């Protein structure tokens, strides 16, 4: 009675690389409903990725991923899968797992998604001639910058929160 | 040819209590082979996944309040909110499931008329103000994870270079 869809398996990948996404279903009879993957690009555009019938005999893809992505399900394990191969930069998106009600509507319950990031097809060109010292120095230098960008995000949201907190205080 | 879903307007500024109307146009008819028209409206809050509001043009999804209503036919479809409440603010997407590939509209942002300062927040109840405050946390966590992904992508060529020596 407590429906829950939990996606996992996302992360970074190189162009031409591969990833396998998993979606754990609970709180409903998973094997009685079609399942789908829907992604949201960094520009907030939603694109349907794949759909599989309740028993797995029928699968549907758009031409953008046909031949590269395979949707599958394990009704005994109540899990949906998406095998992604030959990944391209336009596949960078948040991938949502979603249940259907066959014949009525397409995307009933959504998980909170898992992020897939396809890295750039460069940067290694000027790095393959550096010394190990300079390479490890670049690795070490990166972590202060990331933590600084995270802290600056937190400051941004502190400024976003303040007028709302002020309005609550003025009641 | 694929069906194109075009939404209008791109953004709709409203005050709480106002009526809201948003349009969705298809590049061709979207009548499924079985005769039904699988046009659906979804609402998404920042940092959170979309949620189904209307299915088959006009059927209200279970739990959707009466103030929401959908209509239309042919290539013109409309979603209307009789009296906008704070929980209705977000990005609305229309979607066609009649012809493969199934496609989404570009989205319409229903946002509050905030003015040139923060005086609009003073007409809000504490409950609505709290919901607005809490809606920021998923958006923050998403931006933080996006930075983590960016730096994993930055440090991967370095790791490959070190491993290749």
């Amino acid at each position: 009675m407590e429906v829950q869809l939990v996606e996992s398996g996302g992360g970074l990948v190189k162009p031409g690389g591969s990833l396998k996404l998993s979606c754990a279903a609970s709180g409903f009879t998973f094997s009685s409903y079609a399942m789908s993957w829907v992604r949201q690009t960094p520009e907030k555009r939603l694109e349907w990725v794949a759909t599989i019938s309740s028993g797995g005999s029928y699968t549907y893809y758009p031409d953008s991923v046909k031949g590269r992505f395979t949707i599958s399900r394990d009704n005994a394990k109540n899990t949906l899968y998406l095998q992604m191969s030959s990944l391209r930069s336009e596949d960078t998106a948040m991938y949502y797992c979603a249940s259907a009600y066959d014949g009525s509507y397409y995307f009933d319950y959504w998980g909170q998604g898992t992020t897939v990031t396809v890295c750039s097809g460069s940067d290694y060109e000027f790095l393959k001639s550096w010394t190990v010292e300079d390479l490890q120095k670049r690795l070490l230098a990166l972590d202060p910058m990331m933590e600084q960008e995270i802290e600056e995000i937190r400051q941004k949201y502190q400024s976003k929160r303040q007028p709302i907190l002020d309005a609550i205080e003025a009641k | 040819m694929d069906v194109l879903m075009t939404q209008t307007p791109l953004s709709l500024p409203v005050s709480l209590g106002d009526q809201a109307s948003i349009s969705c146009r298809s590049s061709q008819s979207i009548v499924h082979s079985n005769g039904n028209t699988y046009l659906e409206w979804y609402l998404q809050k920042p940092g959170q996944s979309p949620k189904l509001l209307i299915y088959k043009v006009s059927n209200r999804f279970s739990g959707v309040p009466d103030r929401f209503s959908g209509s239309g036919s042919g290539t013109d479809f409309t979603l209307k909110i009789s009296r906008v409440e704070a929980e209705d603010l977000g990005v609305y997407y229309c979607f066609q499931g009649s012809h493969v590939p199934w496609t989404f509209g570009g989205g319409t942002k229903l946002e509050i008329k905030r003015g040139s300062d923060y005086e609009f927040l003073k007409s809000w109840t504490v409950e609505d103000l709290q919901k607005r405050l809490l809606a920021l946390d998923p958006m923050m966590e998403q931006e933080i994870e996006e930075i983590r992904q960016k730096y994993q992508c930055k440090r991967q060529p370095i790791l490959d270079a070190i491993e290749a020596k």
